[PDB]
């Protein structure tokens, strides 16, 4: 289901330290992914004022930034296709949540793009009968953003493969960030445990060096694990489908692409 | 019998906008018939007390005894004396409260330093520091507002005052407010409020913006030649 | 089709060229030499030694770099300058990194 | 008899290359019968102290200790307690301090903040601070210089590190340098050198002066010669 050509013509790694809205009142322990930190989506008052004079400029501006973000993601994750596709999916759901105004980021863009979209739809769709609120606008036009950002992805290296969103936007931003963190942690844990079993479980200086590296990585990721786990515990009673599952078993079972097993995640984190 | 009557700090004075005197008993078994009161000059006795808890894990009677009294009474040296009448000691436990008059009174110099250029180039966050220097009582309160609206207390953190190396009498303190980098690029104005006794108005506000440390002059000179 | 003639990494010159093509006719194509120089605006005479003051002069000889000091830092090679660090009465002579994330050990 | 033990900072680990452990004891009288033998996690004591301090302004005595342990052992994380057997103590007391396992290694984001223009306008003095944020563990050591030779310790003051409100896993610290205004005029190179575990070369440096940190003007001369090339 690759998009048509004419619309295509028309259109660090530090998890901590990011800004979250009301960090202590709620969302205690959530970590912003570096991809979301380096997201190519910046909406200012000047851009909104310049794109509100003529019909269709704001939506096309959003599509242009989505395409730029997709191109940046594809140029970053060029080695693996699955990781690049999942980064595209995560960024698409992130920008959808930002459009819907459910973003927890403290940036003015997250708290202001919903107001900008409300104002644009109000000043231009008085009698057009199209939905004027951000939520229904995203609901009806989620396919257009997908096709535009897939065009932006395809311009990077002329990739024939195409993928659908596949029910990604309705997941809350915390759960998606948690899934991304779990995927990264599980991949790095598989690599580190494979190397450790190769070099230390069949010389001593190599074993000591890899042990120090593993201890440092584990010390960082255990604090990250505890923060995300307590955040999940504060924010799991709302949904009954995820209320009865521990974070580790939720990553193992309901996440198909996480590639997280008992030994990979639970036996090393939950002990 | 640890009746530690620590006077409330000036930051506490301008935080809750009320002067609550403290006379708390520590490490004592909880008993009854304890008639706490405050006695001042000329024999005035006005008091309201709450927060009484019978049970404590450390077996210490709370006896918090917080009463609202005007700031001018403290400014007049009313020598607020606690009069905890415990059962073991028939005489009331006298604990006076008064400002230590005689200390130096130097007004702080508030400087709102702009964020570093490299951190903004990293495009991760924007921490604006409020360097407060030169105050002798070392009782400073720092609060931040954006567009006249105070922020949440957890966004900004204030360090405890510590003595200045060059000036032994004066003290200095610092505080940082962390916001997004594009939030700084938006053009919002951040105000740093510094509360101190020595200030003529007891507070001082400084405003930071994008246009506070920008290069006022650019001296580019494009010279191109076709000869060696 | 843009061809890169020369590229001095620590000067950031990036001398390139391309032959723009008009409609087919007797030759009127415009030959162009395209350069992209990134001035630091904050570097010193030595980018490694902090003691030297800010440098105002910006010298760019094209022929000299087509075929020494420069202004722009490199991401591949390391810039290490000797720096004194003192704990107490005695001092120990220690190395440092002028720029971060450039050539950190892996 | 109250004993205070200061853990060895990483600056003593790196610069001195020998971890000396001491526990000064205040409110203790001068008896001069101190024998502090440091003990491992087991019951076997390893080393005794070398030198002690006797003179005190308040006519007191401090039982400071010293021991030489290999750096790998100190990084391993066993319990080190200074077993004081002074006759002044009515009963033996044990103070337990060790390297706390559970602290991350985050690369510090060292930045240098130039003094504000108002402080320069007051013409009295200028304060230069270093923005060292996002480092773990909490320990940190920073030293200021001026054109290469080190500055006196009494000129710069280091603030106690505090947890970062945005990220509890990281810590921040501040250190101001009070300089005269005539020093800032025709400003010399003021450097912020800080040492921490998470740095690549273990030492980083940031340099500020009048024309770099928030400059009033950008005086640049840009010459191009031989545009024809070869
Ligand atoms: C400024 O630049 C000069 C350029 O010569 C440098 O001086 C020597 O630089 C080489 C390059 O690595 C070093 O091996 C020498 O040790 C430097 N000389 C001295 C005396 O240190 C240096 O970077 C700067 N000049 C000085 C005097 O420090
Ligand atoms: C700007 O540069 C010119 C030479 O290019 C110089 O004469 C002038 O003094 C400079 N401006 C200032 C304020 O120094
Ligand atoms: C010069 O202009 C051409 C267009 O004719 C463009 O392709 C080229 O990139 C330009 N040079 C630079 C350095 O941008
Ligand atoms: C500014 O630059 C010009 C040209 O390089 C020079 O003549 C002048 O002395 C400089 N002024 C200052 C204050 O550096």
């Amino acid at each position: 289901k690759c998009p048509t050509e004419e619309i295509c013509k028309d259109f660090r790694n530090n998890w901590l330290g990011s800004s979250v809205k009301n960090f202590s009142s709620d969302n205690k322990g959530v970590l912003v992914p570096p991809r979301r930190q380096s997201l190519c989506l910046r909406i200012t008052l000047q851009d909104f004022r310049t794109k509100k004079k003529k019909e269709g400029d704001f939506e096309k501006f959003i599509y242009s930034y989505a395409s730029s973000e997709a191109r940046k993601l594809r140029t970053i994750h060029n080695n693996n296709l699955e990781k690049a596709h999942q980064a595209i999916r995560y960024s698409f759901a992130d920008i959808g949540n930002i459009i819907r105004g459910d973003d927890m980021m403290d940036t003015p863009t997250s708290k202001e793009t919903i107001t900008y979209l409300e104002k644009v739809l109000k000043i231009y769709n008085e009698n057009n009968d199209k939905p004027k609120d951000a939520k229904k606008w995203w609901t009806e036009n989620r396919h257009h953003v997908w096709e535009a950002m897939m065009c932006g992805y395809q311009s990077a290296q002329k990739d024939n493969q195409c993928t659908g969103y596949g029910n990604i936007d309705d997941i809350p931003q915390f759960l998606r960030w948690f899934r991304e963190w779990g995927t990264y942690v599980c991949e790095e844990s598989e690599k580190n445990m494979n190397t450790l079993k190769a070099v230390c479980f069949p010389e001593n200086e190599m074993c000591s060096s890899t042990l120090k590296k593993y201890e440092e990585w584990y010390n960082k990721r255990k604090t990250e694990w505890t923060e995300q786990s307590i955040k999940y515990n504060n924010d799991k009673i709302n949904y009954t489908d995820i209320k009865t599952l521990s974070p580790s078993e939720y990553l193992i079972e309901k996440c198909p692409e996480c590639k997280c097993t008992k030994k990979n995640l639970q036996d090393v984190f939950e002990l | 019998i640890r009746v530690f009557a620590i006077p409330p700090s000036f930051a506490s004075i301008f935080l809750t906008k009320s002067t609550k005197l403290t006379c708390l008993v520590t490490d004592l078994t909880t008993y009854d018939s304890v008639t706490i009161s405050w006695t001042r000059q000329n024999g005035e006795a006005v008091k309201t007390h709450t927060n009484i808890s019978e049970s404590h894990p450390n077996a210490t009677f709370s006896a918090v005894g917080e009463a609202s009294i005007c700031e001018d009474d403290w400014n007049s040296g009313e020598r607020f004396t606690c009069t905890v009448t415990h059962t073991d000691l028939p005489s009331p436990l006298k604990q006076t409260i008064s400002r230590p008059k005689g200390v130096a009174l130097h007004r702080p110099d508030v400087y709102l330093l702009p964020p570093a250029r490299e951190q903004l180039n990293l495009r991760e966050s924007a921490t604006i520091t409020c360097l407060v220097t030169g105050f002798s009582p070392a009782d400073v309160f720092v609060q931040w507002m954006q567009r006249g609206q105070p922020l949440s207390p957890e966004k900004y953190v204030t360090s405890a005052p510590m003595p200045e190396p060059q000036a032994p009498g004066r003290y200095f303190a610092h505080s940082i407010l962390t916001v997004s980098e594009e939030e700084w690029n938006t053009g919002e104005t951040y105000t740093c409020v510094v509360a101190h006794e020595a200030l003529p108005n007891r507070v001082t506000e400084r405003t930071v913006d994008k246009s506070t440390g920008k290069p006022t002059l650019y001296n580019v000179s494009l010279v191109m030649s076709d000869t060696a | 089709e843009r061809i890169v003639l020369v590229d001095n990494k620590c000067k950031c010159a990036r001398i390139t060229s391309r032959i723009i093509r008009s409609s087919e006719d007797p030759n009127e194509d415009i030959v162009e030499r395209n350069i992209r120089i990134i001035v630091p605006l904050n570097n010193r005479e030595n980018i490694s030694d902090p003691t030297s003051p800010l440098r105002t002069r910006f010298v760019y000889h094209l022929s000299d770099l087509c075929k020494e000091t420069c202004y722009t830092y490199d991401r591949n090679k390391c810039y290490t300058a000797v720096v004194p660090l003192v704990y107490g009465g005695e001092t120990k002579m220690v190395e440092t990194a002028l720029t971060p994330d450039a050539c950190y050990p892996d």
